């Protein structure tokens, strides 16, 4: 609950709504820049180093045998610590297309204060999910075997119901659950009768056998449902099995940012309460063996700029620190279009 | 909108005034910025506000009579201002 302003160097413009903040051994990295890969930094990723609250953005080159990736503006990113590597899937390219590749991101050499990523890609077979954004991906382990879950987000109309008077329209994806295998690219979709409507911009917490899909926004009904789920799964040697329960005590939350404060203890910082106005109070979630508890926290003090703004956005840096962003007011006509803050939980 | 001009075109090359197609229509395509458009009276420089349009131009129209192509329309002042029809307008930066 300690708000701190941060200042940005000369390449301030590469921050857009919908970035991605990777974490590698206490170090931070930026992803999802603006435009295309430039002449200066050919890859797109960056060093997000903050010292004395004046950040810089130094580039970071790739390996010899990587696969150069387009900057994805709203992907689903999960921390798969089984080495250490991030998983990117789907997204939204600069041409407003929706890619359908799984991007695996890991370090190959870090020395002389210069890193070298080794981004390779992976394709899915079986029940390939249609390309989308606003969704979330998570990995779970069971019986000594690993498996990745994937819940639906939102996407465009298919190639039949799409005419050019409404070419850029969107519709919520079908609310199945996908089980994806990072070893061989196998995906088998399962339809759940306890799951009714599509969901988008939710928060997903995993503890080793379950995914707590809390919040999320509904487009077809234009409401925010307060039904926190729990997808308790199981992985035998033969066929896998999924299960879900509906629990009480959820909150109407969408596009909030989730980060890790302690061991198995997480925090939720403001997304949107209704579509027009904002969400200010923050929530604390503590996990258990089989229980789930949410709880309010002490509402960290905001600047009057945050209390007067209409939107904001951001991600977490991993060390219990949220990096957010406020659009500067064009009525003052003297702004860099994006003021920033950092949020230390500790 | 250019009805009588295409009829006078095929009269001037001495075809029939009634003739089915197909005409081939060669159409120029162009999109470029428009700089500033701010109408800020005075006070202080409100903001930039750069806009940009998407436009086209019916450059020429040809037809064939069995064997040979013939040019029934040619637009005389190609990069003019009167003949650059607007198609899309947006108040977005280029
Ligand atoms: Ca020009």
């Amino acid at each position: 609950m300690s708000l701190q302003m941060v200042t940005v160097g000369h390449n301030i413009a590469l921050i857009q709504p919908g970035f991605s903040l990777m974490n590698f051994d206490g170090q931070v990295f930026f992803f999802g820049q603006k435009g295309w890969p430039k002449r200066s930094c050919p890859t797109g990723v960056f060093h997000f180093d903050i010292k004395q609250n004046h950040l810089k953005l130094k580039p970071a080159i790739f390996s010899k045998d990587s696969c150069y990736l387009p900057p994805l503006r709203y992907p689903a990113t999960c921390s798969y610590k089984g080495k250490h590597q991030y998983i990117i899937h789907g997204g939204k390219t600069p041409n407003n297309e929706l890619s359908d590749k799984i991007y695996i991101m890991s370090v190959a050499c870090k020395n002389n204060k210069k890193v070298t990523f080794r981004c390779t890609e992976k394709d899915l077979v079986g029940d390939v999910p249609e390309p989308r954004y606003g969704h979330s991906i998570d990995v779970v382990y069971s019986r000594g075997k690993s498996m990745g879950v994937l819940f639906g987000g939102r996407s465009y109309m298919p190639s039949t119901q799409r005419t050019t008077e409404k070419w850029n329209s969107v519709a919520d994806c079908l609310p199945h659950v996908f089980l994806i295998d990072f070893e061989f690219g196998c995906a088998t979709s399962y339809i759940l009768p306890e799951l009714q409507d599509g969901l988008s911009f939710h928060v997903s917490i995993a503890r080793n056998d379950t995914v707590y899909i809390l919040g999320g926004h509904s487009l077809a009904s234009n409401i925010r449902p307060a039904n926190l789920y729990r997808i308790r799964v199981d992985l035998p040697l033969g066929t896998p099995a999924v299960n879900c329960t509906v629990l009480p005590g959820g909150i109407s939350v969408s596009s909030a940012i989730l980060t890790q404060t302690n061991n198995d203890e997480f925090v939720i910082v403001g997304g949107y309460q209704l579509e027009n106005q904002k969400r200010m109070v923050c929530s604390l979630v503590s996990l258990g063996d089989n229980t789930i508890e949410i709880s309010e926290m002490e509402t960290p003090d905001w600047t009057s700029d945050i209390k007067h703004s209409k939107i904001w956005f951001g991600s977490n840096m991993g060390n219990g620190t949220i990096f957010l962003g406020i659009p500067g007011d064009n009525k003052q006509a003297m702004s860099e279009a994006f003021y920033f803050y950092t949020l230390r939980c500790s | 909108d250019m009805e009588e001009d295409i009829l006078e075109g095929m009269r001037s090359q001495d075809l029939d005034d009634y003739l089915n197609g197909p005409f081939t229509v060669v159409v120029k395509e162009s999109c470029d910025g428009m700089g500033d458009v701010s109408e800020k009276h005075g006070s202080g420089p409100a903001v930039p506000e750069k806009a940009v349009r998407f436009s086209f131009t019916v450059m020429r129209i040809t037809i064939e009579h069995g064997s040979q192509n013939v040019k029934v329309f040619e637009e005389p002042k190609p990069n003019s201002e009167l003949c650059c029809k607007p198609l899309c307008l947006m108040l977005a930066d280029e």
